[PDB]
């Protein structure tokens, strides 16, 4: 989520993702911890057996057959963490996330109810306003003429600058806002 | 509800898990030790370490982000940033 | 701010028209494929995969 | 460009000049009195007074009158052994059928 | 070996089971790079507008405008009378009308015939 | 009726002689006063109508419509003052004048005692509406919408004029009381078939009937907020009122000529609800919901039983109020983000709570939720249709299911989910908008409390 | 440690609700008091036979005092 | 109670059995009834006594409107608009009165069903027959006139019914 | 939505009538303004009125 994706997954990345998914589904099948440890050791033994293979075509064929085996033997109801996309507690607190632009539409009485918070908020707003030109200049200087080849973003190269395109990442709502 | 996390608590828990890992020597394990450069592990070992951390903290780290956590300090910083821990 | 050239148009019948349509929708010319010209009103709108 | 055209103006926010704006008028006093007249007349006058007026509208539909007439007819007809509901609306003697 | 999984339209084919996922030509990699470049360009434009401090309003989406225009206003100009369109329109617009007319006509004719024959249970049927 | 007619013709010079900043205040105050005055028409008799003079009369069918019109005018004034802030004084006064003329024509239409005067007034209602649409619409399509609306209505209504003058020549009078008392059966002939067709087709186009309804999305989507409010709440009820008035002299030909219209109404009710399920525009969704409800009203009028007419009247009043409220809510959303796309603005419950409450109540009234007058009318129509035939229940159940589906789909799409991140100009809801919603919703609940006021003469 | 909770403005919704309640209760409470006093003191009319030779009025044909008025 | 007519709204005499306890345990129902009478019934009775005392000081009367009979549509000539108007109004009033009569009979039926409870199928046979007869007559009178019903249409229906009865009697006698 | 509402209900009643009116308008108004042509038309009209009308 925090990392910019690449154009494709390498063979190492594919096999590692298959390894993690197979281990998780095996844990779903093997509920108890000792049984899961035993069968996970056997699974890693299989992966180690096929670890050293010079023939990339054969390695890809092994990966494909392993993927078919995983799809046949996957748990119909695999365990999902509550906050994970398939989880039960997924997106439950999205209705509680409110942004700071909505925060600055408050009435003067509401703002007066929090005098110290809004002073620091004004400091943050000044920091945002005093850096946008430097950020856009840095972005347009470092980009290739063809355009952005990837979604990655650069850091601040100067002692007094900020990383470009930082405001919403830094001021995103808390994971438990209310 | 639950007590809030702290940077020290996260670091202690991740070092606890790593010291309970058998392939890692507890004496030479520091918070800046690299998993493959100076700990001598490999990709499957790192995947199992990330899975152990997921089990420890009760949340999933996506594969796109988990491949880059090659250091206990990196894992601590990732978890603190995701859980909004600043102290 | 959108101009008249940025709106969906008729079914493309030439490689130049298909290239222009693909450029309009921010797609590759190789990956752009219109709906078949059955006279159903789709025009040059892309036929993206039927996934969710 | 093909014309000497004005730029599209920015959207105007009523809360910027007047934080306690009711959304009626730019002028504060005019907006406040527009709110006051709308709320007073509409809510109080129309809603409350018209609702109680409609609630206490006299029984000009003669529902209760019809009920009392029905009570009298039922009492009279069941006292004398007559049918409660008559078979015909009109008088067959006063009706003249064709041959 | 293991039983094969048959994709459907409402149950598609997973990526890990796609045969083309394991036959990657060097041109496939450059196509993926071009797609990523397009996505990165669009993302950069959107993020610049989104993080602009002086922006107040809605970042207009030409893609959304095109979708809403093609769904509503671009249909008739690109519609042609073809055998397929003619038959489908005739069926979907006329057939149901005649079907329901026949159903209700038959039901009401049977009911009226029962009424005339005087063998339909209409006791207590006061409200109509 | 002059005690209500003259105050509108006095609203005109008051609007033109008031100051530049006081036009909205004066118009709203005096419109509310006129509505309160017109509330006295609800005291109706159980035997006959209120025959004020040779020209005007009031009935249990006309009274709720007149009260609805007089109540609808100030809400239109509020919405118009919302969206016409930068206009010039003369053009503001012209818009208010168009609204006042429309209200006056509608009042005289609902109270006209002759069919030819009724025709003249209900055709006169077109000019202010056309001017409003094609002049103060926001988009380019307002011109095409006005052309479609005008030509549909006129191509429907001209044969009605010919039929009315023919009926006057044949019978001696177009007075409604005389034609009701002196009515004679309509024999099955081609001439009578085409007379029935002329009258019914005029009012069906006004309804609108399915297959004669494209002008309704065209005009309703492209008209300004006040025009949208008046088009759905009142102007669609002229067709139903006319059909409930003319069908006195169209018997027994209505038993045999109503089959195509009943089939069109039922199937197109289903089809327009399904269309509502897949609308990318909120105004279009509201317009098609209006089409479905008026198709149900057409079914009631065509089956033509005392239980169907009461349901028709109740459903007309309820639909007017609910559709006006829905258009107002969608217009507030549009005034926020300057676009009518439904999926553009999301998370509006977390951004504007009380507007989410108003949306919830409006959607719950849009679907037949007991004991609302919407459900009262729909249930009466469904019971009458059940007595008519026993598969109409299948069609009505399908329509109710789809109605709930698309209403809650609109609610969940607009209000629930997560807000659009880049939309950062959604200011808190105005007191004026909240008051508009409250004035839309409270009378509906009070009518639910007292339901015999909107059940028509057949009660 | 107490953390600031970011919420939309509730001032305007609260103000509208307060104004609506005030203006409904501005006339509603007096109307309720008047209705209660009328019902308690000036009760409803009693049904009676029309005296011979007497011609009543319509408000004499209605029952509740407010409806008669 | 003298509020309504016992003949129009009959009630069978109420037979309540006397208490015959068989245990020394106190009756919670009796104790709670005593509490209810002490706490609620006496205050509401005093309040109603005060209210009725206030009502007795301002006694006034309202009357039931009497309508004399007028010639009906059978007596009215053709296109005699005034006689037709009077006859139509009288027919509408009679229609309302008949509707309320049917309502009274239905109220009788519902009350008897609820009262008899578990023996309603047998003890309510008298109120079912009265409802059957009343509804039959009302249906024969105003069954299928339509939304635009009138005295002329009802008279045409009665004429059709009379013609059918005459034809049936002639066929039977043949 | 598309096949019936946006295509065929538009094609039948409003679009076909507008097309016919436009075609007839073009046909009527497409004249070169030649007195020889429309006076020949006058002669034809006079002959038809004399013969076919009695
Ligand atoms: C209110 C609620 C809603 C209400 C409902 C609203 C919606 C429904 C109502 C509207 C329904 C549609 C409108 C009616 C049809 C309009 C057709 C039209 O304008 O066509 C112009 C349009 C333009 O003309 P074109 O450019 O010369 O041709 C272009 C074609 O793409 C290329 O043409 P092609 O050369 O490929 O054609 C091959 C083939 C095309 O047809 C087919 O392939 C279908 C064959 C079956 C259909 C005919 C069945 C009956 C045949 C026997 C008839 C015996 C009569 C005695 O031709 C034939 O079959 C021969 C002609 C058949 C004529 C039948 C009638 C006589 O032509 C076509 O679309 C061609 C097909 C026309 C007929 C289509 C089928 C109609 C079926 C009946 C409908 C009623
Ligand atoms: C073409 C297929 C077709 O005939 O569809 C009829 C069908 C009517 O529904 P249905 O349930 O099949 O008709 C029941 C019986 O079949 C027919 O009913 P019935 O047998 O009980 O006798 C009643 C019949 C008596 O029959 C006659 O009077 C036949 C003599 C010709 C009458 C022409 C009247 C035209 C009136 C203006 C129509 C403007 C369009 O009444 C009519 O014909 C009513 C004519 C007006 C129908 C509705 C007009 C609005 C259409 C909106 C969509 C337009 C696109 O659809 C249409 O009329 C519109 C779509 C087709 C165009
Ligand atoms: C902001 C958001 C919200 C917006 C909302 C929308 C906007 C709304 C706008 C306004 C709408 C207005 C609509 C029109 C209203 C017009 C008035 C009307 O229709 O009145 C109706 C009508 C009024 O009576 P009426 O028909 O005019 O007179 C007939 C009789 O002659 C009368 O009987 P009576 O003469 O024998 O004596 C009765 C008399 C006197 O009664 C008594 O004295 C009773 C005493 C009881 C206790 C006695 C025992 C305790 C004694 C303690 C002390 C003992 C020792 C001392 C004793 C005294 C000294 C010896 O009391 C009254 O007359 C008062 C009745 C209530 C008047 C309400 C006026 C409303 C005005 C409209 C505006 C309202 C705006 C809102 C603000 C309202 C104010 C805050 O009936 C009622 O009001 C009934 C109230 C409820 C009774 C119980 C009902 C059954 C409850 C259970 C049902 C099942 C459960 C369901 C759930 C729970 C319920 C939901
Ligand atoms: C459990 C859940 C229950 C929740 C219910 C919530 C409501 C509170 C209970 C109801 C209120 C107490 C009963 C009040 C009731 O009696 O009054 C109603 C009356 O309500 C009003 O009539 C509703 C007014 C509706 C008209 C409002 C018009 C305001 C302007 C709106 C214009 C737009 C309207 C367009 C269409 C006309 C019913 O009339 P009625 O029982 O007999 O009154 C008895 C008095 N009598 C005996 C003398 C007759
Ligand atoms: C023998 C009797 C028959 C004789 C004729 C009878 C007429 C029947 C009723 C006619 C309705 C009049 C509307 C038609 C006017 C002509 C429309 C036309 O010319 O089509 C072209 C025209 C575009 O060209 P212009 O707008 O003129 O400008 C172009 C700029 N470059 O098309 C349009 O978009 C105009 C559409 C007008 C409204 C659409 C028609 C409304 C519905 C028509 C049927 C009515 C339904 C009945 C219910
Ligand atoms: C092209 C095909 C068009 C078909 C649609 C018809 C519209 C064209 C109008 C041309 C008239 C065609 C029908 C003529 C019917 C007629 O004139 O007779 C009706 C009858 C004649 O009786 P007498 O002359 O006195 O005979 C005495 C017998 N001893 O007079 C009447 O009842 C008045 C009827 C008015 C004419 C109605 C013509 C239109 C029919 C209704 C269609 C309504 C269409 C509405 C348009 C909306 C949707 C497009
Ligand atoms: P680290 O970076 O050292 O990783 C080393 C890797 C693996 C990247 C190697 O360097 C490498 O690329 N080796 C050659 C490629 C290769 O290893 N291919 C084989 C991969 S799949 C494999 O052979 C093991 C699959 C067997 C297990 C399949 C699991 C299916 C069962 C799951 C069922 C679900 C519930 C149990």
């Amino acid at each position: 989520a925090f990392s910019a994706p690449a154009a494709y997954l390498t063979h190492q990345q594919k096999v590692l993702r298959l390894y993690k998914r197979a281990l998780r589904h095996l844990e779903s099948w093997c509920v108890h911890r000792d049984k899961y440890r035993y069968f996970a050791c056997l699974m890693r033994a299989r992966f180690d057996e096929h670890k050293n293979e010079k023939d990339m075509v054969k390695a890809t064929q092994l990966l494909r057959q392993a993927e078919e085996e995983f799809w046949y033997g996957q748990h119909p109801q695999p365990y999902i963490f509550p906050e994970s996309p398939g989880g039960t507690s997924y997106e439950r607190y999205e209705c509680y996330k409110v942004p700071e632009w909505c925060l600055d539409d408050w009435h003067p009485s509401e703002k007066a109810m929090y005098p110290d918070y809004f002073a620091k908020r004004e400091q943050w707003k000044r920091l945002r306003r005093e850096s946008w030109e430097r950020e856009v200049k840095q972005l347009q200087e470092e980009t290739p003429p063809g355009g952005p080849r990837t979604e990655a973003l650069p850091p601040a190269r100067k002692e007094g600058d900020l990383p470009p395109l930082w405001w919403h990442i830094v001021t995103r709502p808390r994971e438990r806002p209310m | 509800d639950a007590p809030p996390l702290t940077l020290e608590a996260i670091k202690d828990r991740v070092l606890y898990v790593l010291k309970l890992y058998d392939k890692i020597d507890p004496e030479k394990l520091s918070v800046n030790s690299h998993f493959m450069k100076d700990l001598g592990l490999d990709s499957l070992d790192q995947v199992e370490i990330i899975m152990a951390m997921e089990d420890e903290f009760g949340f999933e780290i996506p594969d796109i982000d988990a491949e880059k956590l090659m250091c206990p300090q990196e894992i601590v910083d990732y978890i603190a940033d995701k859980k909004d821990v600043y102290e | 701010h959108v101009t008249k050239d940025m709106f969906p148009g008729p079914y493309p019948k030439t490689p130049e028209e298909r290239a222009a349509a693909a450029k309009k929708y921010n797609m590759r010319v190789e990956d752009y494929e219109p709906y078949p010209d059955d006279g159903m009103g789709y025009g040059d709108y892309p036929k993206l995969p039927d996934r969710s | 460009i093909r014309l000497q055209e004005d730029p599209d103006p920015e959207d105007e926010n009523l809360y910027e000049k007047n934080p306690d704006s009711h959304g009626y008028d730019k002028d504060p006093i005019v907006d406040l009195w527009n709110m006051r007249v709308v709320f007073f007349f509409g809510f109080s006058i129309v809603l409350v007074l018209g609702s109680t007026f409609v609630a206490y509208l006299p029984d000009y539909r003669m529902q209760e009158w019809a009920r009392r007439e029905a009570e009298r007819l039922v009492k009279y007809r069941e006292a004398n052994g007559l049918p409660l509901m008559e078979s015909n609306c009109f008088d067959p003697n006063k009706i003249q059928l064709p041959e | 070996s293991f039983p094969k999984y048959k994709p459907s339209r409402l149950a598609t084919l997973p990526a890990t089971l796609d045969p083309a996922e394991y036959d990657i030509s060097p041109e496939t990699r450059k196509a993926q790079a071009e797609r990523l470049a397009i996505r990165s360009r669009l993302k950069r434009e959107y993020l610049l507008q989104y993080n602009d401090p002086n922006r107040l309003g809605v970042i207009e989406d030409p893609a959304l405008i095109r979708w809403t225009y093609a769904r509503s206003a671009n249909i008739y100009p690109n519609f042609r009378p073809t055998p397929k369109t003619s038959l489908l329109g005739a069926l979907f617009g006329i057939g149901p009308l005649f079907f329901w007319y026949y159903v209700f006509k038959t039901d009401r004719d049977k009911k009226e015939k029962l009424i005339q024959e005087g063998k339909l249970d209409q006791t207590f049927n006061i409200s109509y | 009726m002059l005690k209500i007619i003259i105050p509108t013709t006095m609203l005109l010079p008051m609007t033109w002689m008031s100051k530049h900043n006081m036009i909205w205040i004066n118009a709203t105050v005096h419109s509310l006063l006129i509505s309160l005055i017109s509330l006295s028409l609800l005291n109706q008799l159980g035997e006959n109508s209120l025959n004020f003079s040779l020209t005007f009369f009031s009935d249990s069918l006309s009274a709720p419509l007149l009260v609805l019109t007089t109540w609808l005018l100030p809400l239109m004034l509020m919405a118009s003052q919302s969206h016409l802030s930068k206009e010039t004084t003369t053009r503001k006064k012209l818009y208010i004048t168009m609204l006042i003329l429309l209200q006056l024509f509608l009042i005289m239409t609902f109270t006209a005692t002759e069919l030819i005067l009724f025709y003249i007034l209900f055709e006169a209602t077109l000019v202010p509406t056309l001017i409003i649409i094609t002049r103060w619409g926001n988009q380019t399509e307002r011109l095409n919408a006005g052309l479609y609306f005008l030509f549909y209505t006129l191509a429907g209504s001209l044969p009605l004029l010919v039929a009315l003058v023919y009926i006057q020549n044949t019978t001696g009078s177009l007075n409604f009381l005389i034609i009701h008392y002196w009515s004679h059966p309509l024999s099955n002939s081609w001439s009578n078939i085409f007379m029935w067709l002329a009258c019914i087709m005029a009012f069906m186009v006004k309804m609108p009937l399915y297959g004669l309804h494209l002008w309704l999305p065209k005009a309703h989507v492209e008209a300004p907020i006040a025009g949208s409010m008046v088009l759905a709440a009142v102007l669609l009820k002229l067709g139903g009122y006319g059909m409930m008035r003319i069908t006195t002299i169209l018997n027994p030909l209505t038993n045999y000529m109503a089959y195509p219209f009943l089939m069109l109404s039922m199937w197109g009710m289903i089809m327009t609800s399904s269309i509502c399920l897949r609308q990318t525009d909120l105004k279009s969704l509201i317009a098609y919901s209006s089409v479905s409800h008026m198709a149900l009203v057409i079914v009631a009028i065509m089956i033509q039983t005392p239980w169907s007419f009461m349901g028709a009247t109740a459903l007309m009043i309820a639909h007017g109020l609910t559709s006006s409220m829905l258009f107002c809510l969608a217009n507030t959303n549009y005034e926020r983000v300057h676009s009518r796309t439904m999926i553009l603005a999301r998370g509006l419950q977390t951004l504007l709570p009380l507007m989410a409450t108003w949306w919830l109540v409006a959607s719950l009234t849009n679907l037949a939720l007991p004991p609302s007058i919407n459900l009262i009318g729909e249930l009466f129509i469904i019971t009458a249709s059940f007595s008519w035939s026993n598969i109409t229940i299948i069609l009505m159940g399908m329509n109710m299911m789809i109605t709930a589906l698309y209403s809650l789909y609109m609610l969940i799409t607009t209000q629930r989910g997560k807000y659009t991140h880049h939309i950062n100009n959604i200011k808190p809801s105005f007191t004026r908008e909240n008051a508009l919603m409250a004035l839309h919703i409270l009378p509906l609940l009070l009518l639910t409390l007292n339901p015999k006021m909107i059940l028509g003469p057949l009660y | 440690k107490r953390l600031f909770i970011i919420k939309p403005s509730g001032f305007y919704d609260r103000r509208f609700l307060k104004l609506m309640r005030f203006y409904i209760l501005l006339t509603g409470i007096p109307v309720a008091i008047g209705i209660t006093l009328v019902n308690v003191f000036i009760g409803e009319a009693e049904l009676a036979d029309i005296p011979e030779g007497y011609v009543p009025e319509h408000w004499e044909y209605f029952k509740h005092p407010i409806s008669r008025w | 109670p003298d509020s309504w007519d016992k003949d129009v709204y009959p009630e069978p005499p109420r037979r309540t059995p006397a208490p015959a306890p068989q245990t020394s345990l106190p009756n919670p129902v009796t104790y709670l009834t005593k509490i209810f009478d002490l706490l609620v019934d006496r205050p509401v009775t005093l309040a109603r006594e005060f209210i009725e005392q206030q009502h007795a000081k301002n006694r006034y009367y309202y009357y039931h409107r009497e309508f004399r009979r007028v010639p009906d549509i059978t007596e009215c000539e053709e296109k005699d608009i005034l006689c037709m108007f009077e006859a139509e109004m009288q027919w509408r009033r009679d229609y309302k009165v008949d509707q309320e009569i049917v309502n009274i009979i239905q109220e009788r039926l519902k009350a008897c069903q609820q009262r008899e409870g578990e023996s309603y199928r047998q003890n309510c046979a008298k109120e079912l027959e009265q409802f059957t007869q009343v509804s039959k007559a009302f249906q024969d009178r105003y069954s299928d006139l339509g939304a635009h019903y009138s005295a002329r249409k009802c008279l045409a229906k009665q004429k059709q019914r009379m013609l059918a009865e005459r034809k049936a009697a002639k066929e039977a006698a043949a | 939505s598309s096949l019936l509402d946006l295509i065929w209900l538009e094609t039948i009643l409003p679009k076909t009538t507008s097309f016919i009116q436009m075609k007839m308008s073009i046909m009527v108004s497409n004249q070169k303004g030649l007195i020889k042509l429309y006076f020949l038309s006058f002669l034809i009209t006079i002959m038809i009125s004399m013969t076919l009308f009695n």
